[PDB]
């Protein structure tokens, strides 16, 4: 079972790549030292073998949202808007282990050495949530395989063998966006604004003397200046959520998440609104089921998942999370 | 090398020489070594040094500012800043409701390169006469011109020598004109005054890349301006 | 919670861009050689994917005001317009570090990597300002999500395609104003979209954002204070897409305003000191 979610981001996408990168005033990511390098947290990048010139394939850059990130995003939106309302409408009470195993695959950092008995494997893989996302102490394999978020670009041309041969973007899709802090007590000016601060203006002046003493001279003060590389907004991406012998209830839970994906954010950078997106299409083994009012189609999967919300107790989560 | 610029904001403008007098009075009672270094005094007595002033006051729209040339002046400025800022805090909290004292800092590097074309620089509040012979030279433009050329060249040379960087010695200078002629006073209500030029224009073939001080009375905030602003200012 | 306002600028907008830029004259904006260099401070850059060339999608320039700046704008308008004026009575004066954590994100640098217990984050995200603007020592995420100021432009069509078939700016948007050093500004009269987002927010938080938007006209952003840049007026505030703005103000959704008024009536400084105290 293959699902292809073609989306368009509304805001810039920023999924921070680990790595202490650096940036000058104008371009030159990671310069030679001594040109007053500014800190830079780039967006998450993926190297791809791509058709550069006629007959040559090279490992070019193309920057993405990780499949781990959207696997947890799909899992979190499933839990926040399907499973938790169900379990609070029926009053089923999770434990701390069931809760942590539902959102993170495990309850603790130590998996159990023993394997789970086959009846337990069959019940938790026929479960419409635990079958999608496995884990647990006995390390269950989930039926859901979540790919990372590829933009429709020339770099991903070798990746998009079927479909997306149009909407083909050539140029660069990243931007260095600069955000700074001030110390706002270095921006006070008027003591009538300082009368809100207790102790008078003398304490604010003491903080002025603290930051000038820091400026002549490793306790950091404030007033930073940083850059982060984001993806441009308005470009169209492709997501691939595939399944390994799914029950119809598991597919229905995936489509229930895909109906209200658009509330959640496909990025980091929560305060800067980064990650707003609108789903242009959803392919259910190649057939388009997406409309403006959610998903039009896949009625057997939705019915299966409607029969799966009924009869859903916290007990399955509890002996999924219970360690031997 | 580099010169450090510290800006002090009190919400009202006070003149640079008046701020110099005001700064000495508040700290006269305590910490005399800090005042000696700031005003460029001799380490034994109250008489200031004959050499180039490393620490000088300047102009600031909402107050005054400090210029420390070189590492020594920057260090003197670095250790002087909290005590002086606390002094204005106590002085302006003693009377009135109270005002937030606001500081700023820049570390302007110094550079110079020789170019084979003339370049224009304007200096405001330029004191040029300090003995009678300079008044005699200023009467005739031909013999005052070469005096002003030598004054400008020796000012650039002594500032380059005091900051510790090498200046090329093939520089040629030229003086076009000054807008006004006015007197300055050493102390208020004193009959003695020194003649001075206002908005003087000079042309040097070389270029300058920072704060440069020329002429006499450098510690009073007289006759220095930022050249880095004046490249292409128009 | 999907709060989207539209504003009209009357004066130029100068959200300056970090760059070592220089112009000679209006014929060429960035010259290759160094003849007659006159330095330039560009306005804020936002390359965007748009339908230019009638069918293909390309990165094109478009000039914005960043959402970090408007997040700070919404923050200072609320803190200096109700939070300080309804905090100035009945005691409860803010700490200096509390004032820094309210105006900026933190009181100081090096936020402690020790997380906070949950009864905090349960109490702080329910309170109108702290859960709106998170961070501090524990770097609390918060609820309020601030978009950047998008001009309603042909480059901005794919982002703003739903509610705007017409009123759609085309061609040049920006111009150069000299004063010999040049500055690059956005032409006035442009219509902008500012989007405000929140996840599961309380009544008081959306009421606070709504009250701030009632009064957003007074504070000027993205320009010189001396150069009169930053004036703007608001028409067309949408609250879940329904139009809730008039000339006199919001006049709609009064439960939000009653909730936030009851909240700042019960506003205390203890939650702010429980914010700003770095539990290291």
């Amino acid at each position: 079972m293959q699902i292809e979610v073609t989306v368009r981001n509304i805001t810039p996408i920023f999924s921070a790549a680990p790595g202490s990168n650096y940036i000058t005033i104008d371009g030159t990511i990671n310069p030679p030292p001594g040109v007053s390098r500014f800190p830079l947290v780039r967006t998450r990048m993926m190297y791809v073998a791509a058709d550069v010139g006629d007959g040559v394939i090279k490992s070019v850059p193309l920057q993405i949202v990780p499949g781990n990130t959207m696997r947890s995003l799909l899992r979190r939106t499933m839990l926040k808007h399907v499973i938790e309302p169900a379990l609070v409408e029926k009053g089923n009470k999770l434990s701390i282990g069931a809760y942590a195993t539902a959102y993170s695959g495990n309850a603790t950092g130590n998996p159990d050495g023993v394997p789970s008995s086959f009846d337990e494997i069959a019940t938790m893989r026929a479960h419409p949530f635990i079958g999608l996302f496995g884990g647990g102490p006995r390390m269950l394999e989930g039926r859901l395989m979540v790919d990372s978020l590829y933009p429709i670009h020339t770099n991903a041309e070798r990746i998009l063998g079927a479909g997306y041969e149009n909407e083909m973007m050539s140029g660069p899709i990243t931007q260095v966006v600069w955000a700074r802090r001030m110390d706002p007590i270095l921006n006070l000016g008027s003591s009538e604004d300082v009368e809100v601060i207790n102790g008078g203006a003398v304490a604010a002046n003491g903080w002025i003397q603290d930051l000038l003493a820091n400026s002549k001279a490793n306790g950091r003060g404030l007033k930073a200046f940083n850059a982060h590389e984001v993806v441009i907004p308005g470009l169209k991406w492709v997501w691939r959520i595939s399944l390994d012998r799914p029950t119809d209830a598991q597919v229905g839970l995936v489509l229930l998440a895909l109906n209200k994906m658009t509330n959640e954010r496909i990025a980091g950078g929560h305060s800067k609104d980064y990650g707003r997106f609108v789903i242009d299409g959803v392919s259910l083994n190649g057939e388009q089921v997406w409309s403006q009012s959610g998903i039009t189609g896949g009625e057997q999967y939705f019915d299966a998942v409607a029969e799966a919300i009924d009869g859903l107790s916290s007990k399955e989560f509890e002996q999924f999370a219970q360690s031997a | 090398m580099f010169v450090k610029q510290v800006f002090f904001d009190l919400g009202a403008r006070i003149h640079a020489d008046e701020a110099r007098a005001l700064v000495a009075k508040l700290l006269d009672d305590t910490q005399p070594g800090l005042v000696s270094a700031l005003m460029n005094y001799m380490p034994a007595s109250k008489t200031s040094k004959t050499e180039f002033p490393l620490v000088q006051f300047s102009n600031f729209n909402q107050g005054f500012a400090l210029l420390g040339f070189g590492e020594v002046g920057a260090q003197i400025l670095s250790d002087a800043t909290p005590i002086i800022h606390d002094a204005m805090a106590k002085l302006f909290a003693s009377r009135g409701q109270g005002v937030v004292v606001q500081v700023s800092s820049r570390d302007v590097p110094l550079s110079c390169e020789k170019r084979p074309y003339g370049l224009q620089y304007t200096v405001a509040k330029m004191v040029v006469q300090k003995k009678h012979e300079h008044r005699e030279r200023l009467a005739n433009p031909e013999t005052g011109k070469v005096f002003l050329e030598g004054l400008f060249l020796r000012s650039l040379e002594r500032q380059a020598a005091a900051v510790g960087m090498v200046l090329p010695r093939d520089l040629v200078v030229s003086f076009k004109g000054a807008e006004r002629v006015s007197s300055v006073k050493l102390r208020p209500d004193s009959t003695l005054a020194h003649g001075s030029l206002r908005h003087a224009v000079f042309e040097v073939n070389a270029r300058l890349g920072g704060l440069w001080s020329v002429g006499f009375l450098l510690s009073k905030g007289f006759g220095h301006i930022n050249t880095d602003l004046q490249l292409g200012q128009g």
